Parts: structure tokens; sequence; C-alpha cells
RNA sequence: UCGUGACAACGACAAUGGAAGUACCUUCAUUUCUCGGCCAGACCCAACCUCGCCGCGCAAUUUCCUUCCGGGGCUAACAUCCGGUGGGUCACUGUGCGGGUUUCGAGGUCAUGGGGUGCGUGAGUGGGCGGAAUAAAGGG
RNA sequence: GGAAUGAACCGCUUAGGGAUAUGUGGCGUCAAAACUUGUGGGCUCAUUCUCGAUACGUGAAAAGGGUGUUGGUGGAUAUCCACCGGCCCCGA
RNA sequence: UCGAAUCGCCACUUCUCUUAUCCGGUGGGCUGCCCGCCCGGCGCCCAGUACCUUCAUUUUCACAAGAUC
């Protein structure tokens, strides 16, 4: 009840074959299983077949006609600089994210280890020097109990 | 499987306190019966233990009408000599997909009656396996990827009821019990989850600004 | 690329002799998935029309035939098939493709479940790209209109084959088996 | 095999020099533009008659 | 050009030279990091010393198929290892002369490490250890 | 359906899923773990004596992928491996390298 | 066929049998003990068998591509479609095939034989080992 | 070696053994293979001998019906009539 | 008495519901489009990202010769 349409204009990221995570445009409708699909500012991408299986509509659409010229398609791509609004989305991030970790070279891998421990170390110090005023841990509350038996 | 004394000795002359070996703990709501006994029953030979929980909910395609006349022609068969050798048929849903699973293994074998032994069921969470960890789900036996949702299906908690399960009720009101115990507790502990997610943030900017380069750049942060 | 059936025409005559030189030279449109079949087609057809077979004759050329570009249009196929039950029929479909071979494999497998005839009992008489305004089947037209829309709803979608799993965890993405 | 193929076939060693020219990149682009050019001018002519 | 009598012949991998960082697969250092040094006259074994006061690992021999060699390689132009000889390892608590070769050798790498502009992360790399995790899968990295 | 052979072996490995993920691990050493019930010689009983016990080991080799799902194929030496490990554990270990 | 001492284990598939291992015995046969006719691992040569990467021939690629005008159609257009006009010198989906020695990045053989260049009558035959030479004849 | 099972059906026909590849038949579990393959189309919902699903194997079924649903053919008018198929249902 | 096979753990996971569903929730403007607003973790060798310090002769693989119970 709430979904992206498929229309012309609207975009889409692929999901699987030989084109998995990329981006185009669709471009027309020829039944309710196929549609067409380019991109005229990325490699490959040129005008193609594609089932409705095996993409996923995004937020963004442009506006232009059905069966429109790869030429119009380039001024309205570059008129709305949608393509640069979806590199900015989260989704696209993790996506880009999990790229460059399966090409990296071991010794990045290290440094990315070392940047998580760091993190983690000053995020558990803040976290004690915050719990021993205001107790929230188990231990603290339990201590501040023990505490309150000082009748003896 | 309650110990004996000669195993407090030895456990007390060695020193051991407890011990869990490996389990891994599905959660059977919504799931179709014959593709999620399928999927049980290979991990099992393959040798792994399972434990399932809330076999009540399990589905089957059909109406319930039709479910329930296909179990009565199952309860029909019996040896008319001594029925008390003949096949037994077992009521609650635990006993139903257990026997489901046992059907897709050799059982005539050590090896398939090992394998057989390693499945616990129960109905509902009960109280000895609510802290144990977090549950799984199948996806390939899911109900939102399995069914049309025009189709009609029957929920096997309710068909069980009407041909011989007397614990329906039983069941309801402990897992309602469950469910405010846990949703109290989960309320509380939120301060605990908020505070770690702020320490977290509050990083970032006290720790070395070169490792804060890295994670951007690997998209942690 | 997907289709099977390729689109395929053939040219041949019969063989000259002493009462008949210079035969007449014909040529034959087919649909086939290689061209061994395709020239099994054009002999039936000779010989069941000109009384001509494959004996005594020759094949001059056997070649595909190359398509428009791609883009979304009409087709009508006029299509008929044999059983035993009724004879022969004859029947006029319209499909949406963008290509005749593609049409006309649409065709063929929708005949074999519509109607449960095989390969062999079918006869293609003709495949058209015609316009807007002029098809009659309403499940073809109401695809026509401009600002057509809708939403895809009981999506099954599945993970790319190298990252399936078995068991997952419930509340999160974090696989336990595989 | 390598010994046997040329102890068969003594003249493998020049057939093959022909096949590693054909692959050539610089010759096979100029094959590829004559070609073309060659199979037009034939076309244009043709019809000019 | 180099024939198979001749001892500068060699057939090992072209991923194992000299100052790469590799990591030990199997014997009592598995999961350590430690830097290819040369490789013995005739086709045989390489000579392994991460510099001992980083990752522990003395000069030893090792066969090529029980190391990963990754991509990182420090420069080893200045170190000659030329006192590393089959003698050392076939003459069968430390001795002497071993300690004093290891002392010049170790001197010797350790400024061609800090040498490098990551020098310093170069020193933490070969601290680390390497481990199998459960949900790993090494099939899938680069190396 | 006819029956099993037994010089080689099916073994499922965690995490592989797929052919061209299989072939990475052909020629691979593997091993069953398993113990006896008194202690019997080892490899450096002499040297080290603390490796006496009662564990042993039956070793082995990966020859091809099996299947289209990550299932290699192993034989072990010149010999069976019992059927009693069927359903147990095996180590894949990560030499001879490639890489 | 039966008794006894010691031992081996064993649910309920009647037992018996076949194949392949293993756990405990046996001390039966053979070999070795400073070299071994034992157990593993890696390396080299030949042979056979795989994988990566790079390519070619052929009017197969014109029932085609592009520009314009005239219909027609939709909504204000554009488009699907029909006639023509003028141009046609990163994938274009058929059919036959290639590539490591003045070298085109690897792998497997516990599924083969080696003396694994030692050597003295135990026959490295090699575009691959030696020693001469430098576009030698044969292609676009 | 396959069709669960069968003298005669399907494949193939046989000295003792390895490696490689196929035939018939298969790839949800039993049970090796799509860890439930496709980035391929349609059709079907079947209440007490329980919809259907490997030829030979009749080794389970007819005449006659259905405003179930999904396709065609020929006529009329800005939707109606007649006839013919597919799967399912009654006859059972 | 016992020499044994197993090799992630958490009092951030260890509550619930949905898939014709605001895929974190939730408004407005003119069918559908447009514009807004608020908000699994650790673990893999310095208890922490500084570059200080012990590892050997167990001298090239062998059940991790070490852990857990
Ligand atoms: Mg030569
Ligand atoms: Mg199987």
């Amino acid at each position: 009840v709430k979904a992206n349409y498929i229309r012309a204009g609207r975009l889409v990221r692929i999901l699987r074959g030989p084109r998995q995570n990329r981006v185009g445009v669709i471009v027309d409708i020829v039944d309710a299983n196929r549609v067409l699909v380019e991109n005229p500012c990325e490699q490959k991408m040129w005008r193609h077949v594609q089932n409705l299986k095996n993409v996923e509509p995004l937020k963004f659409c442009v506006s232009i006609s059905r069966n429109c010229s790869t030429k119009a398609l380039k001024e309205a791509l570059e008129s709305k600089k949608v393509l640069e609004k979806y590199a900015a989305t989260k989704s696209a991030v993790r996506i880009a994210a999990k790229k460059a970790f399966a090409e990296s070279t071991d010794f990045e891998r290290y440094q990315l280890r070392v940047a998580k421990r760091s993190r983690a170390y000053w995020a558990r110090k803040i976290f004690d020097d915050n719990d021993k005023k205001n107790p929230v841990s188990w231990h603290k509350v339990a201590l501040k109990k023990l505490l309150k038996n000082a009748k003896k | 499987v309650l110990p004996s004394r000669r195993s407090l000795n030895r456990s007390s002359r060695k020193g051991f306190k407890k011990h869990r070996p490996d389990i891994i703990v599905i959660d059977l709501k919504d799931h179709v019966l014959g593709r999620a006994a399928a999927i049980v029953a290979k991990q099992l030979l393959l040798g792994k233990k399972i434990t399932v929980v809330r076999c009540e909910k399990l589905t089957i395609a059909g109406s319930e009408i039709r479910n329930k006349i296909k179990y009565l022609q199952f309860l029909r068969k019996r040896k008319l000599s001594n029925p008390k050798l003949g096949p037994f048929h077992h009521r609650s849903p635990s006993d139903v997909f257990i026997r489901t699973v046992r059907s897709m293994l050799p059982r005539y074998t050590k090896r398939g009656q090992r394998a057989l032994r390693q499945l616990v069921a129960y109905e509902g969470v009960p109280v000895n396996v609510v802290r144990t960890g977090g549950r799984v789900v199948i996806p390939k036996a899911q109900r939102h990827n399995c069914y049309r949702n025009e189709r009609r299906f029957t929920v096997l908690g309710n068909m069980c009821k009407h041909v011989g399960w007397k614990y329906s009720d039983v069941v309801e009101k402990l897992e309602a019990a469950r469910i405010e115990k846990s949703g109290r507790h989960h309320k509380k502990m939120e301060k605990v989850r908020v505070a770690w997610k702020n320490a977290r943030k509050e990083a970032l900017k006290k720790m070395p600004q070169k490792n804060v380069e890295v994670l951007k750049k690997f998209g942690l942060a | 690329v997907r289709p099977h059936l390729r689109h395929y025409c053939v040219v041949g005559r019969e063989t000259p002799s002493e009462k008949n030189p210079q035969p007449t030279v014909y040529k034959f449109e087919v649909f086939a998935p290689n061209f061994v079949v395709a020239k099994s087609r054009f002999w039936r057809m000779m010989r069941e029309k000109n009384k001509v077979k494959s004996t005594h004759g020759d094949v001059l050329s056997c070649k595909v035939v190359k398509d428009r570009k791609l883009a979304a249009r009409n087709y009508s196929v006029d299509i008929a098939y044999y059983s035993q039950r009724c004879g022969y029929t004859h029947m006029v479909k319209e499909f949406r493709d963008v290509c005749k071979a593609g049409a006309v494999s649409q065709a063929y497998n929708d005949l074999a479940s519509r109607h449960r005839a095989r390969y062999h009992n079918i006869e293609v008489l003709g495949v058209k790209s015609i316009p807007n305004h002029e098809v009659r089947r309403l499940n073809v037209a109401q695809f026509h209109p401009h600002n057509l829309s809708f939403p895809l709803l009981q999506r099954r979608v599945k993970a790319p084959r190298k990252d399936r799993v078995i068991f997952v965890k419930k509340n999160s993405k974090r696989a336990v088996v595989a | 095999n390598r010994r046997l193929r040329l102890r068969l076939n003594p003249f493998q060693k020049k057939e093959k020099a022909m096949a590693k020219g054909m692959q050539n990149k610089k010759n096979r682009e100029a094959r590829h533009a004559a070609k073309v050019v060659r199979l037009a001018k034939a076309r244009k002519n043709v019809a000019k008659a | 050009k180099v024939s198979r009598k001749s001892p500068e012949y060699s057939t090992v991998r072209k991923s194992c030279k000299p100052g790469t960082i590799a990591i030990i697969l199997a014997g009592r250092f598995r999961g350590r990091r430690a830097v290819i040094l040369k490789q013995l006259p005739k086709n045989g074994p390489l000579v392994i010393s991460g510099p001992m006061k980083y990752s522990g690992v003395p000069i030893r021999r090792i066969d090529s198929r029980y190391i990963i060699a990754t991509s990182t390689r420090v420069d080893l132009t200045g170190v000659d290892t030329s006192a590393i000889t089959p003698e050392i390892f076939k003459r069968e608590t430390v001795s002497d002369e071993r300690a004093q070769l290891q002392n010049a050798i170790d001197t010797a790498l350790i400024q061609a490490i800090k040498k490098d502009p990551l020098g310093k992360e170069m020193a933490g790399y070969l601290h680390s250890v390497f481990t199998i995790k459960p949900g790993d899968a090494p099939h899938r990295l680069k190396w | 359906l006819h029956g099993q052979n037994k010089n080689t072996a099916l073994v499922r490995i965690e995490n592989v899923n797929t052919t061209e993920d299989a072939k990475w691990y052909v020629g691979k050493r593997v091993c069953y773990v398993y113990h006896g019930y008194k202690i019997k010689r080892c490899v450096r009983w002499s040297k080290a004596p603390a490796r006496r016990s009662n564990t042993r080991a039956i070793w082995g080799r990966i020859t091809r992928p099996h299947g289209t799902s990550g299932t290699v194929r192993v034989k072990f030496n010149g010999s069976s491996v019992p059927a009693s490990a069927i359903g147990r554990r095996i180590r894949v270990y990560l030499y001879p390298s490639r890489i």
C-alpha cells in the first residue's frame, strides 16, 4: 500500500546478474514482467531488457516521456542531478562499503581493526565515567543498594 | 538425564561447575510444516543440535476442515487384532512435528535414532530457554515467502485442539505471562542501551583523528 | 538473446531436368531453434504444396534475418495447430514484445500452456508489428496509455547466490548456519 | 605434444607464425579498416549501374 | 638462460620475494608474521626472520608451501644477508655466534622498516597475529 | 541407489556454498581427529614426551569439488575413513598454499 | 554333544554371509638397529589431463541505422504505425576456428614411470638438452 | 545399472583392479545431485478410499452434464447470441 | 582413578507485531507526485594507536606440545 511505483523515469537498482548493484532509469514498459533500462552516464548500461523480479525501485524519479532518446534522458539526469543525490543516501554508502572491504589488501584490514579497537576503548572509558555518577549498570545499581545497608 | 551421585562426585573432584553444548534455537512461528521439517532433518544428519519452540504456530496450506479430515483418516488406521501394538496417533503440536521429522530420517538404523535424539520440541517458549540467547528463523520456509496471499491456511494449534489436544488453554495462558514479563524487562534496560549508544557517539571526538578517517572510508562512522 | 526460435529465411528450388528446365525459385520464412530444423520445415512445406521432395531439390540459401531496434511494440500472430478431436484450428493472437522472434516464442509457449499443443503440430502463418488503436484485445491495450504506473507487491526476493544462508537471526541479518 | 606435432608435420612452425601475425594488434586493426572501405566502395559502384 | 645445474636456478612462486611479509601457517609459530630474507643456494627453503623483538620469530628455514605471501614489502637493499648460509643450520640454550648473527640482522632489519613512511604502522602490523574466526571465509579474501 | 563406495568421502565445509569457492580448496590437507583407549606411538614420541596421549588422527587430501554447492571429494591416503566419523568434525588446513 | 576357569561383548531386525575400515588382542612370519627393504613432507624430469587470459576467417552483421517531409495517432506535444527524401566508413547476438620456445598467468596425478645426472656400456633425441647464427622464407 | 517391488520393459551386455566420461533414470528429506537453480512463461484449489504427480501397466473408468475459471471461431450493438478447446468438478 | 574427541561470548544478542508493509517513526500541499519534521555489540596480541619491550636449539608439515569442561 506504500511503494515506489514503476513508471517511465523511475530510478531502479539491479539485484543480480552481470549488472548487480548498478543504477539505471526505466525508459519503457513492455508487459507485466519486463521493462527497458538505460543509464547514459555510466559504463555499460545501454538500453536493454530487464525482468521486473530483478530490480528494486528507488525514491528518485525523473520527468521524461516513454521511449525517450538517450540525449533527452541525458539532459534530464544532469538538470535534476539525482545520481548525486542517490550517492549520498545511506543505502548507497553501505553498498560501497561492502565493496571496499571485498577489495582490501589485508594491511588496510589491520588498519580497520586498529580503528575499531580504538573506538571501542574510548567508548568503554566514557561509559565508565558517566556510570560512576548516575548509576546505570547492574554492578553500580547493586553497589548503591548494598551501601544502603549501612546500619552496622 | 538427572545427574547421579557418581557424576556429582566426579565434577566436584575436578572442579567443574557448568557446561552448555552448542545448540541452535529455532522459532517456528509462521513456518511451513513440510519445508521446515525437511531442512531440519538434513541439518540433524550433519550433526547439529536443534531445539524448536512455538510449535503450535506452524502452518499448513489449505482450509482447516480439509486438514482436520486428513488427520481423522490417519486416526482410523489401527491394528485390528491388538490396537495397543498399532500405530500411535499423537495429538500435541510438538509430537506432530517430531513424527513428521522422523518420517524424513533413516529411523531403523542407529545413525537415524541418534539424529532424532538430538531434537527437542516445545509449545511456546519455556522458562529454561528464554535466557539462552537469540532465536533464529528459516527464510526458505517462512509463510510470507511460500504462500500466495489469497490462499487459506491452517494453524497447527487450532487443528490439534479439535482432534484431542487438551492443553491449548494452558499454553495460551503461559504465553500471555511470558510476553508481559519479557516486555517489562525490555522496557527496563533501555537506559543502559541508550547510554551505550551515546558513548559511541561521544567517541569519534576523543579518539585519534587518523582512525576516524579510516572508519569513514569503510562506512562505519 | 533470450528467445529460442530464431528467425530464418530459406531459399530453394527443384533440381533442373529436361522436362522442367529453369524451375521456379521459392522463398520461405520459418521460426526454428537451429538451421537444421529450419531446412526440415522448408522441405515439408515444399512437398505438401509443390510436390517437390528434398531428394530432387537444392537449397540456395539459409540465413538469419535481422530485426529492428529495441522498443515496446504490439505484435499480431496468426497461428494454426492440429488435434485429433477438432482437426485444424486457426486463430489470431496479440502480444507485447520487442522483436518478432520473441513474440513467436511467446505464442508457442502460450499454446502449449492453454491448449497442450507441441512444436511439430503448430504452423505459423505470419507475424506483424501493428500500431496502437488497432488492437482488439483489452489485456494488451491496457499497456498503451501514457502516465501508466503500478506498484510491485507480493515480492519474492532472493539474495545473490554467493550470500544465501540457511539459518538467520530473527531481529538482524547475522547468519547462523551457512 | 609439441615435439610429436612437429615430427608429424614439419610445416607447423610457419603455420603457427601466420596465426600469431593474424592476432597482432596493429595489423588486425588495419585489416578491419581496409575491409570496411573495400566493401563500401564496391557497394556504391554496383548501385551506380 | 639460467641452467638447472647453476646454484642461482630456482622455481618459487613470484609472490615470495626478499622483503615480503608472510603469515606462518604451521609449526610452533602458527599465525605470526615475519619477513622473508633470502632463499638457500640450491632450490632450497626460504630463510625467514620476523624481527624477533617484534613477533618473536628467530632466524629459521621454512618451506614456501607453508606461508601466505602478502603484498606488503619492505625494501631490503641495505641488509646484506650475506652471512646467512646453509652451514649455520647444518650444525646440530642458544649459541654465542648465533646470537651475534641474529642481533646484527635484526638491527639492520629494524632500521630498514623504520625507513618506510608507514614505519610505525608496519611495526604494529608485525605484532599482530592471524586467526580464523567463526564465520570467516579465507577463500574470498585478497591478501 | 545401488550402494556406496568407501574409497571416496564427501565433506561439507562452512561458508563455501559454491563450486568456484570449492575450487580454492583443491589439494588442501585434511584430518579426522578421534581418540583410542590406551597410549600408542606417535610422531615425536621421544623428542616431545608431552605429546603422548590417546588422541589419534587420520590424514587425507581434497581431490575435486562435488556438485554445485561447495561439497568436496576427499581421499584418505591409501585407506578409508571409518564410518564412525559420519557426522563428526573434519579439520581442513590452509596448506599447501598457492597464495 | 556336554561340564568347568578365564575372557569378549551383546537390546528388541532369527541367525549365517559380502565389502571396506577401526578398537582391543595375538606374538605367527619378515625386515632393521648407525645404517634401515619403515612413516611422512617438499623439490626435479618425462607423459597425460585441467584452468585463466588474448584472439581470428566468412555480405552472418541492409526485412537494418540516421535526417527531413506528408499521412495517422495521443495529449500541447513526443511515441507505437504507413509512404516516401537524402545519407549511410565500451555490445549488435549466426557460422567455422586458433594462441607458450629469439618463449602468452597458473594447476593436478595417495590416479603413471624415474638412476630421480649420480656412472664406468644402465642408449636425456628435445622448437624443450648442447653450439652456431641473427628476418634466413612465408604471411597481412 | 534404472522403472519403489516383478523371468520377458528401458539402458547395457559381463577376465582382476584404478582414473576420466556417459546411457536409461534423476537433483525437498529418506537418498548421491539445483545447501528448494533461472536475473522463464502460463494453467489448477479438488470435505471421510481424503486433487494430481515415472511409459509397458486397461497394474481404474464411460455415455451425459457445469453461470467454476482460462482461451478461440462466426454473427449482431454502442454489451448480446451460437459453436469449439485447456485444467478442475458431478456422474464414481 | 581421567590419557582422551568438541575450539565465540555478552546482565548492548537474550521482548512483541507486520510483508497489500511509512524497510526507524511521523506531518503537509496539489489519483499520484511533490515538500517536510523527530530520533546487534564486542572479540583477532601494549587495558591501547604511542611505537617502549621477553620470546630462539621445539634448528622445514605432523591432534594446539595450548585452552575450555
Ligand atoms: Mg635450441
Ligand atoms: Mg543429498
